[PDB]
């Protein structure tokens, strides 16, 4: 994003707008936390393609 | 001048009479007869909750005796300040020594 | 979840969960969900050894 | 065995709990010789934040007192007081005396960051979170077993209707009060009304919303499901206090009038003036009660028990509680079997058994509610007034407790979990994980 | 510019509120109080939970994927036990550019 | 356990931070007791040269108190006071806390 | 005397005819009923700015108070001297601690 | 800067030395006397410094 607005409520804003966005699916990057090795190879994790 | 062997002589203006440090001998200086003649008003059970309110009324009581030993309470928490527009507020656990000369 | 016959948990939220984390990439579990009638049937492999 | 194989495996390095900070523990639970002024204080504070900061000093007194005797760090047996005693008093206590009470709430948010390493993300189900589906302790279906307040109770109950929330209160549904001082005593009452007491300060009161932080119920379940029975060997039982003589006893006050033209005597011992010294003594009363305990405190903070008059307490409620299986775990099958766990609000947990001494009854303050079968001693449960002399035996094999709070084969913790706590020669630190991963659930 | 690190989290304090002096930034993902996010005032109740898993960096700030340490290097921070002298050392290797 | 195996490697005998020193250092990161004070100093020097050595006399007796207190290390979380913590204050703070 | 509840009323000059002993009690004593009436011109946060020059002219008028306890303030580095073209210039470090008898 | 600069700071005598116990001595900035209700002296005391 841009950064807007006082640095105060820069945080406020995000949350309060993305509440929904971080609720509606998992997320990637964090997803893949606990992927051993011969978990991510398997065809169970679609993140290889 | 109240009797504890008596339950229906307990009432608060009767044990606020008499102070903490007269309360102090007066709980072992009573006799161990006990009078059923005359039950409480209210139920037997009312003079222990009365019990309790006499000393906490004196307890505030007390540190008035105290009163040029301590200082004023201040607020122990956030929240609690006069103007919150200009500074913040922290509050105040005292563990300093209320004593003054 | 080929076999059928077994009664589902009670929130299909959670019953609908389980299964797609299961049976999802799994080299047996049913490809097209279940045909009502006669089997399910596993996915084709591409090439045997 | 196994178990401990298990459970060490766990104990990869994410957290340790220091020897010496075992040993200043274990020597205060198995203390025969532990000051009730300590038992009679937390009663006194009952949780609350307004009580805690107001009585603050004398805390500082007792602890390094009983720190310097017996070097047996104290108010272990609560948790919230533990909580605050690291957060509030920072430098009061002595560089040792701390990492103590720094360990424990390090090694319960050790314990609580394993349940996320073995989590996936994944969608809510019940209305409850993911993890709540995995670990025991993340389930708000539970409670502590000793609460202080409604806020808890207020989740709980909050739970999915399919997940089915009643109190028995006395035998009634849930009821909550807003808060008791002087005025308000009611400690007999078996009604569905259950106290708010513990509030910051005077200014923000309820009984629909908790003024705390999120994990605040998490970290005591931690405590009492793991640490205790993993210090103890369960040997304590939590014990229902009688608000009615503590006070009192609290309130009984020998403070002697100070001459301006004197200092403040901070002898116990050769000072007359000092509120402990031996002629001041008048039986049961707190100054007195500190003779027949040990304990240093001062005359002049005597007095800040005055908010005693401020902030009061009202009785010790026994609650069922009961819930169906998961919104994971349930099937039409299972759907009709229920758990039940009791819990107290307003109770306190006693330590060590000390009944021979005819210069301290059984049942004077507090009575002996054994919760939980976690929750039962040999020596405590046996010693009460009028214990059948039939079951003396039998005592020593089973735990006591009383169907109305709940009986085993019903409950959601099992006996072989106590005795793995007894049986297990692996020590403090690493029962602990081994307990963690006893509770996920299948 | 001109901001200040925030060690071990205090929210206890009704002595203190949290908004008094220092408001919370997160400004990179390695820098997010788990505790600290979720003590904010008004932080939603439903993020609670997720909040825990996943740091949460305001997208004024940066985002994963656009800044020069993506996630894992926080994971090997918080994951290896190798012990302190043995952890910075392996950080200053991860570095190395590609 | 690669990502260390090779920092571990990399721990030749380059530099050994003392696990003394390591001791301290957390306790600062864990003190749930930490002062404030610590903090609002940082915001008054704000990284000048002058404001401290203005300070330079009160660090000192605010360290050493905290040294005291509970044996930590203190003005942990910024390096800037850390290496003026060094160049300046030589024979100040105790034989311990250099 | 400025009077606290109204923001408009604080000025330098009313601020600075207190003291540093009257200071902190003025804050701690004030009302807390606002008023929407008669605000400030330049705003609340303009003011802001005016409550804090009055804390340095305060500490000033602290320290001037408190200027015959103390030393002779000197640069606390080098570059500041009037010789610098016989021998260099240091600067003092100070923790020393200021103080008369 | 605000809560830096509410002081107490009580002047020294002429024939009074310089206090360095916080406990007795009233003419420390940071005696309970002389600290005030969430200020600068009452910050020092209140963290303990």
């Amino acid at each position: 994003a841009a950064p807007a607005g006082p640095g105060a409520d820069m945080q406020q804003r995000f949350l309060n707008a993305w509440r929904q966005r971080l609720a509606h699916g998992r997320v990637r990057w964090v997803a893949e936390c606990q992927m051993t090795a011969e978990q991510f190879m398997q065809p169970d994790n679609a993140n290889l393609a | 001048a109240p009797q504890f062997h008596r339950p229906s002589t307990i009432t608060a203006d009767n044990v606020r009479a008499l102070g903490m440090r007269g309360l102090v001998l007066a709980t072992n200086n009573a006799q161990f007869i006990m009078d059923n003649s005359y039950p409480h008003p209210h139920g037997t059970q009312g003079a222990v909750r009365e019990f309790l309110r006499g000393q906490a009324a004196a307890l505030t009581d007390l540190g008035v005796t105290h009163a040029n030993n301590t200082f004023a309470p201040q607020p122990m928490f956030a929240g609690d300040a006069a103007a919150e527009w200009l500074r913040p507020s922290f509050g105040l656990k005292r563990t300093y020594s209320p004593f003054v000369v | 979840y080929l076999g059928r016959g077994a009664p589902p948990l009670l929130d299909n939220a959670a019953a609908v969960y389980l299964r797609n984390a299961v049976v999802a990439g799994n080299r047996l579990g049913p490809a097209q969900p279940l045909p009502v009638f006669g089997c399910a049937q596993v996915p084709r492999r591409a090439g045997m050894d | 065995a196994f178990r401990d194989a298990r459970g060490l495996e766990l104990g990869v390095g994410r957290h340790a709990m220091a020897p010496a900070t075992i040993a200043a523990v274990r020597g205060a639970f198995e203390d025969r010789s532990y000051p009730a002024v300590f038992y009679l204080l937390q009663a006194a504070i009952h949780g609350s934040e307004h009580v805690f900061c107001a009585l603050a000093r004398l805390v500082t007194q007792c602890i390094t007192s009983y720190w310097n005797n017996t070097r047996c760090a104290a108010f272990v047996n609560d948790y919230s007081l533990v909580s605050y005693i690291v957060t509030y008093l920072g430098g009061d206590l002595p560089e040792e005396c701390m990492a103590v009470y720094r360990d424990l709430v390090a090694h319960v948010e050790a314990l609580a960051q394993l349940v996320d390493d073995f989590t996936l993300p994944g969608p809510e189900l019940g209305g409850q979170a993911q993890a709540e589906l995995n670990h025991l302790m993340r389930d708000p279906a539970l409670l502590p077993p000793l609460v202080w307040d409604c806020d808890g109770l207020m989740r709980h109950a909050a739970l999915d209707r399919h997940r089915d929330c009643r109190i028995d209160a006395g035998g009634h549904e849930p009821v909550y009060a807003a808060a008791c001082n002087v005025a308000t005593a009611d400690f007999n009452r078996n009604d569905g009304r259950l106290l708010h007491n513990t509030q910051a300060r005077a200014a923000d009161a309820a009984d629909d919303r908790p003024h705390r932080p999120a994990d605040w119920t998490v970290h005591h379940k931690i405590y009492y499901y793991v640490l205790v029975p993993a210090f103890s060997r369960g040997r304590c039982c939590t014990a229902g206090v009688r608000f009615d003589r503590v006070y009192a006893t609290l309130q009984n006050m020998v403070v002697p009038e100070i001459a301006p033209g004197e200092e403040c005597p901070s002898d116990p011992v050769t000072d007359p003036a000092h509120p402990l010294h031996p002629a001041n003594l008048v039986a049961n009363t707190v100054n007195a009660m500190f003779h027949n305990g040990r304990v240093v405190v001062d005359g002049p903070a005597m007095l800040t028990l005055q908010v005693l008059a401020h902030n009061m307490a009202e009785r010790t409620t026994a609650l069922l509680c009961s819930a169906a299986p998961d919104a994971g775990a349930n099937t039409a099958s299972t759907a009709n079997m229920r758990i039940f766990d009791g819990a107290l609000h307003a109770g306190v947990l006693l330590m060590a058994p000390q009944h021979l001494d005819h210069t301290i009854q059984n049942g004077e303050y507090f009575y002996v509610l054994p919760v939980h079968a976690l929750f039962a001693g040999a020596d405590h449960v046996a010693n009460a007034p009028n214990f059948p002399p039939a079951l003396r035996d039998l005592a020593r094999h089973v735990p006591l407790v009383p169907p109305a709070l709940g009986a085993n084969y019903f409950s959601s913790i099992r006996q072989p979990v106590v005795q793995h706590a007894r049986e297990s020669a692996a020590g403090e630190n690493a029962l602990t994980y081994a307990l963690m991963a006893g509770y996920f659930k299948m």
